[PDB]
């Protein structure tokens, strides 16, 4: 599964992969604003790196991030980037589901 | 000593020279079954033609009909009760007999057909009552056509009547 | 498609009065590439947005999905001004599902 | 006493040497059996192979096509009516024959496939009427490109006619 | 699938179709609701009767 | 079917009919709904009173 | 199962089962003290007569 990207996605109450592993999508090839993808890719990896800050002071290693604009302008492709550039795979969560409640999504 | 003891002790009893008498019955009571299952499948394949019709398709409703019409002095019959209109302009029951589940035979065309109305299983089907009834056409030989005839007579009576 | 990194899909919109003739040239267009036709109605009552997903995922090779009258499967124009854009369907559909799977992260 | 005083008393019943003798048989018996489970195994592992089709994949459509198509004279076939639209402009049914559920044999490149038209279970499945029919081909040999042809060939005549 | 399967020399017929769906200041609103009892929608009957797959 | 299959030499009796449909005002309205319990419709009282099938 | 003198007893099997070889697998993140959280492979005695000292 390595030089392409696993996405799964929630079949009842487990992750399992959706498909085929989709080709990386370059992270040179999304053209956001200037400086925008290097401060992003500098956060989560920083995020990645450090996981003894976090337990060092008692926050919880977890991080969230949000994506906001008009339609079209890149951040379904940003996030297919990034999940190739960081070798990770990407987990679909549909929240407007029918068989999806309080505990299962936890 | 498994090979060499044995064969002593075997040949000591002589209930053991009756028990390998057994033995070969077994052997060849086990052979006899699988010579069954074999002739019977050889002969299934090579001597006799099936047709199995299912409860899903229209010819099924056609062969039915086409069972009801021509089935000769057939004396295993179920009843089916329907409202036939005269026509005087007044409407009167019919009583209908259709060959109830069970195996038939017919004289179609100088052969021995072996027709046999399937009962219903288990309660599922689509597009019906779920009855899952069905009629399979056995008769002996190698020719196809006969059946092949019965569904062009049974799609012509029904355009018939 | 493939050196820039662009997904490797298309989409194509024929709108006008009834009658002028879009089923008509998407069949001679299926006919004339030697494709085949495979129809999805959005507006069902077993469909959601997974399956939606599974369903964009296997479609026949060499084959044009046809979403036909689109407008009919989600409210519009004054709900498209107000907050939600609410299914106005049968089944499990909603427009985000549908926004993601013809152009999404797993298309 | 159990070991010395039962020696005599079986000794004692010449009987008892019937019944060591009918011991023996038992044990040939429970052998024999033995015998013929792991024969069948090393048999079925080491010189046939076996071809599932479930009903779950598109391979399952293309495969029972190709059955219906090549199946030679197949004489345990069912009937399958469509409407097929003539040149002309008009339709007529047209009498179609899949070959029922049953063991039908072929001669495909040399060999004696052995396909078994796998019936309905329990009524259970997805992403089709919930019949569970599969299709089982089982041939004698060890290479496994056979099958793969037989699949590729199913593709093919799918793609055609 | 009925549409496709009709008995061949036959005659397929509606009766009351006014009945379906909702009309005139219904026609007029964006929607064309079905008035009806099962899963029917004015976009599958368009499509039945005059449409790809007809 | 019911309607088909009514023994012969009787007298089908539909008892208050005006409680099956709304009326009136809703007659006046695009659609005569059906306020009751089961999937009937007006379109298909009226057909199976007098119809191509009766 | 329907007693929470069930999950005490089924955990207790899991734990003290000498050297059972008849288990059934459990799979489980496990989070280490580093921060991160990895697979853990647990080991159940699957159905069956199990014998114990
Ligand atoms: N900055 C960008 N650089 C390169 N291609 C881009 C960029 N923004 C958008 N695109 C292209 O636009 C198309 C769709 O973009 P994308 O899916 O990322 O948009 P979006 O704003 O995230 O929308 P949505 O949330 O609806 O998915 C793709 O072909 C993608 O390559
Ligand atoms: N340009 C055209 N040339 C020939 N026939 C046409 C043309 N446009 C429409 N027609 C005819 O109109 C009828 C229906 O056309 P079609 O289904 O393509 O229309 P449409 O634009 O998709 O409308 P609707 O959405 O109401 O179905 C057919 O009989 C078709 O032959
Ligand atoms: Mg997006
Ligand atoms: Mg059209």
């Amino acid at each position: 599964e390595e030089g392409k990207t696993v996405m799964y996605t929630a079949v009842g109450s487990e992750w399992r992969t959706f498909g085929y592993p989709r080709r990386r999508r370059p992270l040179d090839s999304v053209v956001l604003q200037q400086g925008l993808a290097d401060r992003i890719v500098k956060d989560i990896r920083e995020f990645i790196d450090n996981p003894k800050w976090y337990i060092d002071r008692g926050i919880p290693y977890r991080r969230g991030y949000l994506l906001y604009g008009p339609p079209g302008c890149g951040k379904s492709s940003f996030i297919t980037a990034l999940a190739g550039e960081l070798e990770h795979s990407i987990c679909l969560l549909s929240l407007t589901d029918s068989s999806l409640s309080d505990d299962r999504l936890n | 000593m498994p090979f060499s003891d044995f064969v002593l002790a075997l040949k000591d009893n002589p209930y053991f020279g009756a028990g390998f008498g057994l033995v070969g019955v077994g052997t060849a009571l086990a052979m006899a079954r699988k010579g069954a299952q074999l002739g019977l499948v050889a002969f299934r394949r090579h001597y006799m033609i099936t047709l199995e019709v299912p409860a899903r398709d229209r010819s099924y409703a056609w062969l039915l009909s086409w069972l009801t019409r021509h089935s000769t002095r057939t004396q295993h019959l179920s009843v089916e009760t329907s409202y036939l209109q005269h026509e005087s302009g007044r409407i009167s029951t019919k009583f209908e007999f259709i060959p109830s589940p069970g195996n038939h035979f017919i004289w179609y065309q100088g052969k021995w057909i072996r027709v046999e109305r399937n009962r219903d299983m288990q309660m599922v089907d689509l597009q019906t009552g779920t009855p899952w009834e069905s009629v399979t056409f056995t008769a002996l030989g190698t020719d196809r056509k006969v059946f092949f005839n019965i569904l062009e007579e049974a799609r012509a009576l029904a355009l018939q009547q | 498609y493939i050196d820039r990194g662009i997904p490797y899909r298309r989409g194509y919109l024929l709108y006008g009065p009834p009658g002028c003739g879009k089923s008509s040239f998407i069949t001679a267009l299926a006919g004339e590439l030697e494709h085949s036709i495979c129809l999805l109605s959005l507006t069902d009552s077993s469909l959601s947005d997974d399956r939606l997903n599974h369903l964009l995922s296997v479609a026949p090779q060499q084959s044009l999905v046809l979403l036909e009258d689109v407008d009919a499967a989600f409210l519009s124009r004054d709900l498209a001004v107000e907050n939600p854009i609410k299914y106005q369907g049968l089944g499990r559909l909603t427009f985000s599902g549908l926004l993601n799977a013809l152009d999404g992260v797993a298309s």
